[PDB]
C-alpha cells in the first residue's frame, strides 16, 4: 500500500468509515501513529511471547515473510581508531552498522576457520572465566558489548592463538517511517525520524494491514483519552 | 404598499422577498450563524465536531 493509501484507509478505519464522525487526524499526527505502530509491530511478532500465536522470527512461513525485508547482511569494521580499554584482553573491538536492530546470527571468519558468535550473556561470562582453560569451543566465539559511542561496539572474544579476517552480521534492519505527506508543507520542522518529505513502508506488503490496524487502534486509544486504556494498549508497545 | 414589501436605493424601487436568494441589490451577500458552545463551563473541552 502506497503511503496514499495508509492515509486514506486510516480513515475507513478510525474516522468513522469516513464519515468525520471522530475526532480528526492531521496527517503529521497519522505519520507518527503509522511509525508507532510498524515498530510495536516489529518487536511484537519478533518475540513470540508478544503476540497472541507465541510465535517468533522465524516459527512459521508468516513470521519468515514479515521479517523477509528487514534482514540485512553486512560486515563489522575494527574499532582500531580509537584506543579504548576492553574487559577482556584478548577482545578485539568491532563496531556494527548504524542501521541496526536486532541481532539474530553473528559468524566470525579466523584463520583455523569460520566460527559462529555465541552472545555470552553477563552470568555466562563470569560462569566460564572460573574455569582452568576460559576459550570457547572449538567451532564457537563469543560477544560481549562494550563501551559505545553513538554506535554499537563488540568485543569478539575469540580463541587464543587465532586472527580474525571477518565478522559478518545477520540483523533486522532499523524500519525506515511512514509519512503521507511532504510535513515541511504545512507543519514547520517537525521531522518523524529525521526526515521531513514522503517516506514509504519499506516492510512487506503482508503486515501492511497489521501496520494500519495497529496504528488506527493506537489513534482510538489516544483520542478516547482514558487512562486506562492508553496503559493496556502500552502493554503491547514492547 | 399594499400586500407587499417594497424598499428604495439608490433611485430604484427594489421589491422586497421576490428576488433570488441571497441577492441584495443585485449583489449577493454572505449568510453565516455564531453561537457559543460552552457545556460544562468549568471543565475543560477539547472542541473536534
Amino acid at each position: 500500500m502506497n503511503v496514499n493509501e495508509f492515509s486514506n484507509e486510516f480513515d475507513v478505519l478510525y474516522n468513522n468509515i469516513m464519515s468525520n464522525a471522530a475526532p480528526g487526524l492531521n496527517e503529521y499526527e497519522k505519520s507518527v501513529l503509522l511509525t508507532k505502530a510498524q515498530e510495536e509491530i516489529v518487536k511484537n511478532y519478533f518475540e513470540p511471547a508478544g503476540n497472541k500465536y507465541g510465535k517468533g522470527l522465524d516459527d512459521s512461513p508468516k513470521r519468515q515473510i514479515d521479517f523477509s525485508e528487514l534482514i540485512k547482511v553486512g560486515e563489522g569494521v575494527l574499532n582500531t581508531s580509537a584506543p579504548t580499554i576492553t574487559f577482556d584482553k584478548r577482545a578485539k573491538v568491532y563496531d556494527l552498522p548504524a542501521d541496526l536492530f536486532l541481532v539474530i546470527n553473528e559468524a566470525v571468519d579466523t584463520n583455523a576457520g569460520t566460527k559462529q558468535i555465541v552472545p555470552i550473556s553477563y552470568s555466562d561470562y563470569t560462569r566460564l572465566m572460573s574455569r582452568p582453560y576460559k576459550e570457547p569451543v572449538k567451532y564457537q566465539a563469543w560477544r560481549i558489548i562494550t563501551t559505545s559511542i553513538n554506535n554499537i561496539s563488540v568485543e569478539l572474544i575469540v580463541n587464543s592463538n587465532e586472527t580474525i579476517t571477518d565478522y559478518k552480521v545477520r540483523y533486522i534492519r532499523r524500519p525506515a517511517p511512514i509519512i503521507t505527506t511532504n510535513l515541511s508543507s504545512e507543519y514547520g520542522d517537525v521531522t518523524i525520524n529525521g526526515v521531513s518529505t514522503v517516506s514509504e513502508c519499506e516492510l512487506n506488503p503482508i503486515i501492511h494491514s497489521e501496520i494500519l490496524q495497529r496504528a488506527v487502534e493506537l489513534a482510538k486509544a489516544a483520542y478516547q483519552g482514558d487512562l486506562q486504556a492508553s496503559v493496556e494498549l502500552g502493554q503491547r508497545s514492547e | 404598499v399594499s400586500s407587499e414589501f417594497y424598499a428604495f436605493k439608490d433611485g430604484k424601487m427594489w421589491e422586497q422577498f421576490a428576488g433570488d436568494y441571497n441577492m441584495f441589490f443585485g449583489e449577493y451577500k454572505p449568510f453565516s450563524i455564531t453561537f457559543v458552545a460552552n457545556a460544562e463551563e468549568p471543565n475543560d473541552k477539547i472542541f473536534n465536531t
